[PDB]
């Protein structure tokens, strides 16, 4: 009856909500509905370990920056998501990871890096630049698309077994 | 009669009130049996109101909206929101094992609960997708199916109030917390509502007074049951409330060996001049002083008698009554404010009287004869802005301001014009010679069509100063038209006490309260406990018992829930009693071994689990975490009790409910003080001053037994200095900084100086005493408050507090921070002085109780000095600044 507490973090509009909604109800949204803090849960089979996933969709807008401290104290792992169109996504993703290691003084915290909207034929972020920072943080990396179910399982499932590495 | 359900109901309500209802059938008093029968239409009235718009009206009765008085938010409270909006977390249960998912929304504070749901429905539908099936099916069938519920307790938002008007949301705005609400189906709540089954019980199935040419005379034949410890005499006196209608007369002194008087006592009052509420107050006094010592007069026993019965009949012929023991001291040999009636205990001094017998049954004249005599007096008796302004000056006086005989004659002369200023009615009523039928007849006519006034002013007409039924009937009708349920719960303890001032069981005030108690279960909850807590007092046990019976007979299934609370309290009363009986001297360790050994018993552990908290019926109490239960370090062994919160989302409010159970101290005064502190905070908040108080819950459930709310994360300032190893004057600012560092520090100093100002003013106005370092507590964020309000009405500022107020500076008195502090005290002191009439009324309504610090109006006169009511408002401020800047 293992339960894994996952937290999806990132900037606004990067698709952190469409990623989770794509996982649970086999669905895709085209409406930019801004999120503050929602929660989702669904049972998943991973490597024979039938487990429950408690996902915490956060706010990409900087207006609710004070709420980040609490969900970072409770989350076991974090799903950092950047937009492959916005260069600002890769800039403030440094502050997100560095703040995670600040509320948890441990320099090693489960945290797989994700980059959504890979289905888009127009991309402004190089794949090697994400793999460069992924190796710098000692973390994996998954390129995903929220409308085509492109590895949205692999993006979350990697973090599930990443948390098992610490455990 | 022998209906099986009635035999069961009669047994259940007998357990809830402490006495079997068959004792009420034994009472041969025709007034008592008439009350049980005639009060039932009030029960029928409220049951019909519950079943009017069923099931929504039944849900409103069981879970009424805990709402504030006004939807308007003050300026300082509105600015606590993000551009007028509030962030609210909406929860919903999904798994059969009570797993939860959440939505957080940013909504206007004005939105009704149905519009908050409309945002959640809009947010959920935008995540899924459908065309002409989303708007058609999802939006239609998900609307009108759900309601909002507070996470952690049984509070529901069942009415279309603005969301911020609910007290839970209002507190989250003032504390910075985030509201956590739960969505549940309406039919899920309606299925849990009980079924109404109220049926009527089995017991439901010649000469005018003004034509008596005689003076009042009363015989005193003899007395029985007197134990000697020189001479005795009986002191009598005709009273209209607390005021005597003539001079008191005594009897000739008779040796206490064998007492016989058989003498007629004449009174300086004409029989046609007897007012309706005229009463005979008598007692038995002893004289113990001879041969070198000044003689001393002490009352042995007392007893009052209504001169008219509940059928408006003047009492005549022989009569006997048993007398009541002396009260907790007295300021005279008579006790007019005492209760009227004979003593049920027959091994008490019995006094045999005889009232004059006129050949016919004497009745009080009806209003048709009274109104005709009033127009006769005013016809035989057959505008100026100068004295018109004086009438407004008399209206603003406090209820205990001495109105001179010149001003009384001045008010009575302008009695037809002072209907323009209807709030002057209490002042005008006290300027009436109630020993004159000519005056009372004209006063009946004016109050007959008197303009209604505010509830705060009409309650003054319900204390011991206004015993006339026409005056009280007007005051009740004012409450029936203007008193909301919110204010009714606020002044419920005052309105319950003034029931003792009524001279008849079946009156108009008791019908208004009983109807509201059977219409609002939050009201009926505390209505039950205020009545039940005084069932030990044999002077009111018959009135309150018959009232509890009529309540429990029609309160619905909540009787079953109350019996759980009663049985749980009786188990705690029995445990702490034998804990004192057999283990009072033994140490706390062996006391605990006895405690836990008695709490593991099944009969016990079953009764102390699964019932509603008497402090707050919305708080459910589940399993008793007896590992966290302990005996505290106080005089009379208080019981620190810990329950688990059985709510599905208890973790969002609190998982453990901690309540202190005290058995030994009288908690009636602590209730009153905490109630007044709550009112003072409401006055300060509604006019700008953000002075946060802490009126923690406190409820008396019987003779010196009651519950006390535990306040979390609070430390006695001694426990602050004691951790830090003896007393120093800078430790308070250090611990407040060690718990509030960086940016958070300035807000803690802000909250500290505001709560300290509110309690400096509160403790000075109320004059609470014995304030020491163990009476003052501080929370983690800096909220200061006081505890243990044992004595009041019998000037606080300490260098340690001022250092924290001036943020650690040395010259704290000459600081811009301190100048802002005392400016809050000045505005708060005057704010209470402007509502001085309200607080004087609350104290005077509590005189009927047996509280030690409230026996006469001279005890209440203390707040006239602290509020400086006889001086001017500026002269009062000058008085307060000098009194609160002496040194300090
Ligand atoms: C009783 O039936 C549910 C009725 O819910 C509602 C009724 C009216 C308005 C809103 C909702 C409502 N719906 N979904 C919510 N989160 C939620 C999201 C996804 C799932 C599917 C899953 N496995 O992750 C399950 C969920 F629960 C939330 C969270 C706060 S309100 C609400
Ligand atoms: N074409 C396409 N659009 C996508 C994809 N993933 C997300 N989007 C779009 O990107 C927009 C933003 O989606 P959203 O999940 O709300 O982003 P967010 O990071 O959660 N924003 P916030 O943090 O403020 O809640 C939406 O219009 C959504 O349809 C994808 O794989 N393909
Ligand atoms: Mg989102
Ligand atoms: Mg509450």
């Amino acid at each position: 009856m293992t339960e894994y507490k996952l937290v999806v973090v990132g900037a606004g509009g990067v698709g952190k909500s469409a990623l989770t909604i794509q996982l649970i109800q086999n669905h895709f949204v085209d409406e930019y509905d801004p999120t503050i803090e929602d929660s989702y849960r669904k049972q998943v089979v991973i490597d024979g370990e039938t487990c429950l996933l408690d996902i915490l969709d956060t706010a990409g807008q900087e207006e609710y920056s004070a709420m980040r401290d609490q969900y970072m104290r409770t989350g076991e792992g974090f799903l950092c998501v950047f937009a492959i169109n916005n260069t600002k996504s890769f800039e403030d993703i440094h502050h997100y990871r560095e703040q995670i290691k600040r509320v948890k003084d441990s320099e090693d915290v489960p945290m797989v890096l994700v980059g959504n909207k890979c289905d888009l034929p127009s991309r402004t972020v190089d794949t090697k630049q994400a793999q460069d920072l992924a190796r710098s943080y000692g973390i994996p990396f998954i390129e995903t698309s929220a409308k085509t179910r492109q590895g949205v399982d692999d993006a979350f499932y990697t973090l599930v077994r990443e948390i098992r590495k610490h455990k | 009669v022998g209906n099986r359900e009635e035999k069961i109901l009669n047994r259940e309500i007998g357990f809830a009130i402490g006495m079997p209802v068959c004792e009420f059938d034994m009472v041969k008093d025709p007034e008592v049996q008439d009350f049980r029968r005639n009060i039932l239409n009030v029960c029928k009235e409220a049951v019909d109101l519950r079943d009017l718009n069923s099931p929504h009206s039944r849900a409103m009765y069981v879970y009424p909206p805990n709402v504030e008085s006004s939807p308007e938010l003050p300026k300082h409270i509105y600015n606590k929101l993000d551009k007028g909006q509030i962030i609210v977390v909406i929860w919903v249960i999904v798994s059969p094992n009570n797993d939860k998912q959440k939505y957080t929304l940013k909504i206007n504070h004005d939105c009704v609960p149905e519009q908050v749901i409309a945002e959640a429905i809009r947010k959920k539908t935008r995540s899924m997708l459908l065309s002409s099936e989303q708007l058609k099916l999802c939006v239609l069938e998900y609307q009108g199916k759900y309601i909002l519920k507070v996470c952690g307790c049984d509070e529901y938002f069942l009415e279309k109030y603005p969301l911020s008007q609910y007290k839970y949301i209002r507190s989250c705005i003032m504390l910075g917390r985030m509201p956590n609400l739960m969505l549940m189906a309406k039919e899920s709540l309606y299925s849990q509502l009980p079924m109404d089954c109220f049926t009527m019980p089995s017991y439901s199935r010649t000469k005018s007074l003004w034509v008596i040419n005689s003076a009042l005379r009363i015989k005193i034949l003899c007395a029985t049951y007197v134990n000697v410890n020189d001479k005795i005499y009986v002191r009598t006196g005709i009273y209209h409330g607390g005021e005597p209608l003539c001079d008191n007369v005594n009897t000739q002194r008779v040796p206490c060996s064998n007492p016989r008087w058989n003498e007629w006592l004449n009174y300086d009052i004409y029989i046609p001049d007897l007012p309706r509420a005229a009463r005979l107050c008598l007692s038995i006094c002893s004289v113990k002083g001879r041969k070198g010592a000044k003689e001393e007069h002490c009352p042995l026993a007392w007893g009052n008698i209504n001169l008219f019965d509940y059928t408006d009949t003047l009492v005549s012929g022989k009569m006997a009554l048993n007398l009541w023991p002396v009260p907790h001291g007295l300021e005279d040999l008579l006790n007019p404010i005492g209760v009227t009636g004979s003593n049920p205990n027959k091994e008490t001094p019995c006094l045999e009287l005889e009232f004059d017998w006129f050949s016919s049954v004497v009745k009080f004249p009806d209003m048709s004869v009274i109104e005709e005599h009033a127009n006769w007096s005013v016809s035989r008796e057959a505008l100026r802005e100068n004295d018109k302004e004086q009438l407004k000056a008399i209206s603003t006086r406090d209820p205990l301001s001495e109105i001179t005989e010149q001003e009384k004659d001045f008010l009575w002369s302008h009695r037809h014009y002072c209907v323009t200023i209807p709030e002057i009615l209490p002042k005008l009523l006290l300027s009436v010679k109630w020993n004159s039928r000519d005056e009372v007849a004209q006063m009946y006519c004016l109050v007959k069509d008197w303009p209604p006034i505010k509830p705060e002013q009409a309650m003054e007409l319900l204390d011991c100063n206004y015993p006339d039924p026409m005056v009280r009937g007007f005051a009740v009708r004012c409450l029936e038209k203007y008193l909301t349920d919110d204010k009714l719960s606020q002044y419920l303890i005052q309105l319950v006490q003034v029931l003792k001032y009524e001279q008849y069981l079946d009156n108009l005030l008791v019908r208004f309260l009983l109807k509201k108690a059977l219409t609002n279960q939050r009201i009926g909850h505390f209505f039950f406990w205020h009545l039940k807590s005084e069932m030990h007092n044999k002077t009111v046990s018959q009135r309150f018992g018959l009232l509890l019976e009529s309540y429990c007979r029609a309160c619905g299934m909540y009787l079953k829930h109350l019996n759980r609370q009663v049985e749980a309290m009786e188990k705690l009363i029995n445990l702490t009693d034998i804990l004192k009986q057999e283990k009072k001297d033994e140490t706390q360790k062996v006391q605990m071994k006895f405690l836990v050994e008695q709490m593991r018993r099944p009969d016990f552990m079953d009764a102390l689990q699964g019932f509603l908290s008497p402090l707050n019926p919305a708080h459910q109490l589940g399993n008793l975490r007896l590992e966290e239960c302990r005996i505290m370090s106080s005089a009379k062994r208080p019981l620190w009790l810990n329950w688990e919160n059985p709510d599905i989302m208890s973790e969002l409010l609190f998982q453990n409910n901690e309540i202190i159970f005290k058995n030994g101290d009288d908690l009636r005064q602590d209730m009153l003080t905490l109630q007044i502190i709550r009112i003072m905070e409401n006055i300060w908040q509604n006019q700008g001053l953000d002075l946060r108080m802490l009126p923690y819950g406190c409820l008396s459930i019987g003779d010196c037994v009651g519950l006390i709310e535990v306040v979390r994360n609070s430390h006695t300032i001694m426990q602050i200095q004691c951790k830090g190893l003896q007393f120093n004057s800078h430790t308070l600012h250090q611990w407040l900084k060690d718990k509030n560092k960086g940016e958070i520090y300035d807000a803690a100093i802000d909250l500290f100086t505001r709560s300290c100002a509110g309690y400096c003013v509160a403790t000075f106005i109320l004059g609470i005493g014995d304030r020491h370092n163990s009476n003052i507590m501080v929370k983690d964020d800096g909220q200061l408050f006081h505890i243990d309000f044992g004595h009041f009405l019998d000037f606080v500022l300490t260098q340690d507090f001022l250092i924290v107020i001036s943020k650690g500076a040395q010259e704290c008195t000459k600081t811009r921070e301190f100048e802002r502090f005392q400016e809050m005290c000045y505005k708060a002191y005057l704010a209470i002085r402007q509502h001085a009439n309200l607080f004087i009324n609350l104290f005077s309504m509590m005189l009927g109780s047996g509280m030690p610090e409230l026996q006469s109006f001279d005890d209440i006169a203390y707040i006239r000095k602290t509020l400086a009511l006889d001086k001017t408002e500026q002269e009062a401020l000058e008085y307060f600044m000098k009194q609160m800047n002496d040194a300090h």
